[PDB]
RNA sequence: GGGGCAGGCUGGG
RNA sequence: GUGCCCAUCACCU
RNA sequence: UGGCUCUGCCAACGCUACGGCUUGGCGGGCUUAGGUGGUCAGCGGUUCUGUCCUGCUUCGGCGAACACGUUACACGGUUCGGCAAAACGUCGAUUACUGAAAAUGGAAAGGCGGGGCCGACUU
């Protein structure tokens, strides 16, 4: 937008835009501790944290890290997810506008089912033959956080935006927490980096980005290996980011992107995720939660309308009873 | 910056109020729709449905179980409210869906006064 | 001091919620004398907190406000009409604070 | 024993249609009869959460009183007057909420 | 008993009802007060009676005592005269009779 | 009592033209201002029977709502209905029925 | 031998 | 803990 | 919000301190977001009883063990063309430029995209 953005703490403390923050904050968690102690005096809170940001004494709160299983899944403080949610509302929707069409992951109207579709599609036209996919070894915990803050800061030039975002996230180490809105958004941004090594160079046309997993269809399953090779000999030097996994398979083992497995013509779900519904129904059952069993059912009943299950659906509902579709 | 902190934090306070006051969301309109007449049994409904809320304020920061029991009595009388909005009030007060969706509001409420009064008893 | 301090900080919060709680329209009209009768009445909390110092008094006093915070989120929106504009919820909830400040002292200077 | 409040909401259900009907000019009294008629399920409530019998005969009275109400509602005079047949066909439902509480209350008092 | 006195209350109910309600809404609060106080303390006679701890029985003993309070102050509240002095003298001597009572039971009790 | 409701009769007696000087307008301040004025004579006759201290502290917290309310109609309410000297007054008539309240609350916790 | 799926027996929750 | 998306629930345009 | 401590009128329950009040009409005045689940980036451990798989490899790994036609074997709003001017994105650039200083100013040509555009057909 005229490239600059040199005025956002001016924007992320807006009254309109903390009471957007603080809604998008408690959107969900309004049961929870941190909502409901600062919903107390919410717009009193809202005051003096407009007035933290808008002074630069802003500073996060520690992150509250437990572990699910494996992650390490750092909570924030209501005040400091806000500040987060105010930074990336102004801060987010000018990286997220930079991030080529193909980044799927936490970016409006881009998803985890915009992004199988997208793949299944530029797999169903260019008449994709291979397929480079490849995922990003810890990458939260692989985010330099300091060649990320040389891509929030040919983006924010704002000298307290800047310096905001440097509280929510600090500018050292190679650890951006997973579990921040501000870290989706600056790890979505990073791994911006590398579609614009195979979009900007490399001249890769057909790929796809979740976060760290990176569809890249080709035609020359040694081009594509090329393209990898490019992909992580950059991913590496510039971004710290070791990768985990990679293949370059012809398009025909299924690419494995972000809970479906894509072919031209079957996005078949996932074995993985038939067995995981399975024993999800399962336990529902023989667990007595036949109710939030009909809540997850029409969950996977739309991860699974576009893939395709009618006799799997058939198959459930033969086994369970359970109104699958 | 640190929220504003009042004293007495009763997560489940807190929380009871937050459900209730979607409960108060629900039904504070539909009350003030309990029409000119019967504004008797409306007041004493919103005296019911708004004034829940300080019971439930109450009993989370005097912590002492008397006050949360006095919570449910409300509660109760909430409950009690809805079925007379529903029968006995004679145009409709109460549609018999509204009953049905703020049953299952003061039903999440009262859960959650179920819950605290259970962590308090203990 | 205590008492006299919360009353005398509470009256800015009465004399900025009074005005918008005779404002409140008389259809909502019994949520009004309540939100009245918790911002008036929350006086008498204060009053009966420092006429004790039985803690119990000056935490239903905390009560009192947490009330009263729930009166401005409740005639911020959930009175239709409206009652207290986002902006006076904001401005009352400082004021509230500001009380809610010299009760948590209280609160401490007697625990 | 809550088949206390639900043969009592019968009783509600006989007096609210005539209670919010004593004219303004009967209007505190009115308020004050719906507030025993209708509060009286907070009296019940209140006796079931504790069943201590303390409760149980302040359902009691509340009963007792909403008999004084209907006999004061009987003789408030004009066309606003709860009818005879009404004091007599409401003391009809009382006394069956007033039988059951009994029963309640003695069922409490020889634990 | 209760019964005797509600019934005895009754009639200072029969009487102050009419002359509290004539009380102008000028002074509609302290009217309304007034009326709250006089039908209202039949529920405090009542609760002395269905229950008992002998400050339930005071409690209808301060609502007698708040009763008379109330004849007293309509009795030259202001200009809108509320309750002329001889309605009060009136009202007084059914409350004493209701006082009477009350004051037996307290003893009866105690 | 008896001594400290005449002389809290004085203050009604004061207050009560003042409370009804209040215009229309701030009407629900005025009838809570009244139930506070006319209601602490309740909280003193209850205190006379029933000799227990923490209803005669209930007496006092009323004395002191009362004073607010003489703060609050001196200013906060907007048309500042008590003019000061009012206030003046009426705290000297409130301060003597705060005396006898005190006398009374001292002659009680003897011991 | 390893492996996936459904049930055995036990943590997290 | 984070977002994006699914379901369902209220609730008016 | 069955208001009004709000008036005029008229009644008449009444109450009257005889003024009225009250009360009644009757006017009149004043009166998408959220909730909650469930996924996606992204719960196991051990033996047992069935059950099935045990291929590939570019040596990184990818699989497999029945969604069984692993597929509604048929595509799309995941459509098919045409464009890519604009705008968007992006690099150029927190550059040039301006100004002592880019200092919460600031381009652009150009380069790269498709995310955008325009039709068709379908939605």
């Amino acid at each position: 937008m005229g490239k600059r953005h040199r005025n956002l703490i001016d924007q992320i403390t807006t009254w309109e835009n903390l009471l957007d923050a603080y809604r998008k904050t408690s959107h969900g968690k309004r049961r929870t501790w941190g909502y409901l102690e600062f919903k107390e005096y919410d717009l009193a809170n809202l005051l003096a944290l407009q007035a933290e940001l808008k002074a630069g004494n802003y500073e996060r709160g520690p992150y509250r890290e437990f572990l699910v299983y494996p992650r390490l899944i750092s909570a924030l403080e209501f005040k400091d997810r806000l500040v987060q949610h105010a930074l990336c509302n102004i801060v987010a929707p000018i990286f997220e506008a930079g991030l080529l069409p193909y980044t799927y992951a936490c970016r409006p109207d881009k998803g985890t089912h915009a992004g199988v579709c997208h793949v299944q599609a530029e797999l169903r036209r260019t008449r994709a033959t291979h397929f480079l996919k490849s995922d990003f070894s810890k990458f939260f915990p692989s985010i330099d956080r300091a060649a990320l803050y040389a891509m929030i800061d040919k983006k924010i030039h704002c000298a307290a935006t800047r310096r905001l975002l440097r509280v929510v996230l600090p500018d050292e180490g190679v650890g951006i927490p997973i579990g921040s809105l501000t870290s989706q958004l600056f790890a979505n941004v990073y791994g911006g980096a590398v579609d614009r090594l195979l979009h900007d160079e490399l001249k890769q046309r057909h790929w796809a980005r979740y976060m760290d997993d990176i569809v890249v269809l080709g035609d020359d399953p040694e081009e594509l290996r090329a393209v990898f090779y490019r992909l992580r000999d950059f991913a590496s030097e510039r971004l710290g980011l070791k990768i985990s996994h990679w293949q370059v398979a012809p398009v025909s083992r299924g690419i494995n992107f972000l809970g479906y497995r894509i072919w031209p013509t079957h996005k078949l779900l996932r074995k993985s995720s038939v067995k995981r519904a399975k024993r999800k129904v399962a336990n529902f059952i023989k667990h007595g939660e036949d109710e939030s069993l009909q809540r997850f059912l029409a969950s996977w009943s739309g991860h699974a309308q576009w893939a395709d299950t009618h006799n799997l659906f058939t198959w459930m509902e033969e086994q369970y009873g359970i109104a699958c579709h | 910056m640190e929220p504003i902190e009042e004293a007495t934090k009763c997560y489940d306070q807190m929380l009871i109020v937050e459900r209730y006051e979607r409960v108060i969301s629900y039904l504070y309109p539909i009350a003030q729709s309990i029409p000119r007449k019967h504004g008797v049994a409306r007041e004493m409904f919103l005296k019911c449905l708004l004034g829940q809320v300080e019971l439930f304020i109450v009993a989370g920061k005097s912590n002492q179980v008397s006050k949360l029991y006095a919570a449910d009595a409300g509660l109760a009388m909430l409950r009690f409210w809805l079925r007379f909005l529903a029968g006995i009030q004679k145009p409709h007060a109460m549609t018999p869906h509204q009953v049905e969706t703020a049953q299952v509001l003061i039903a999440e409420v009262g859960r959650i006064l179920g819950s605290w009064i259970a962590r308090v008893n203990r």
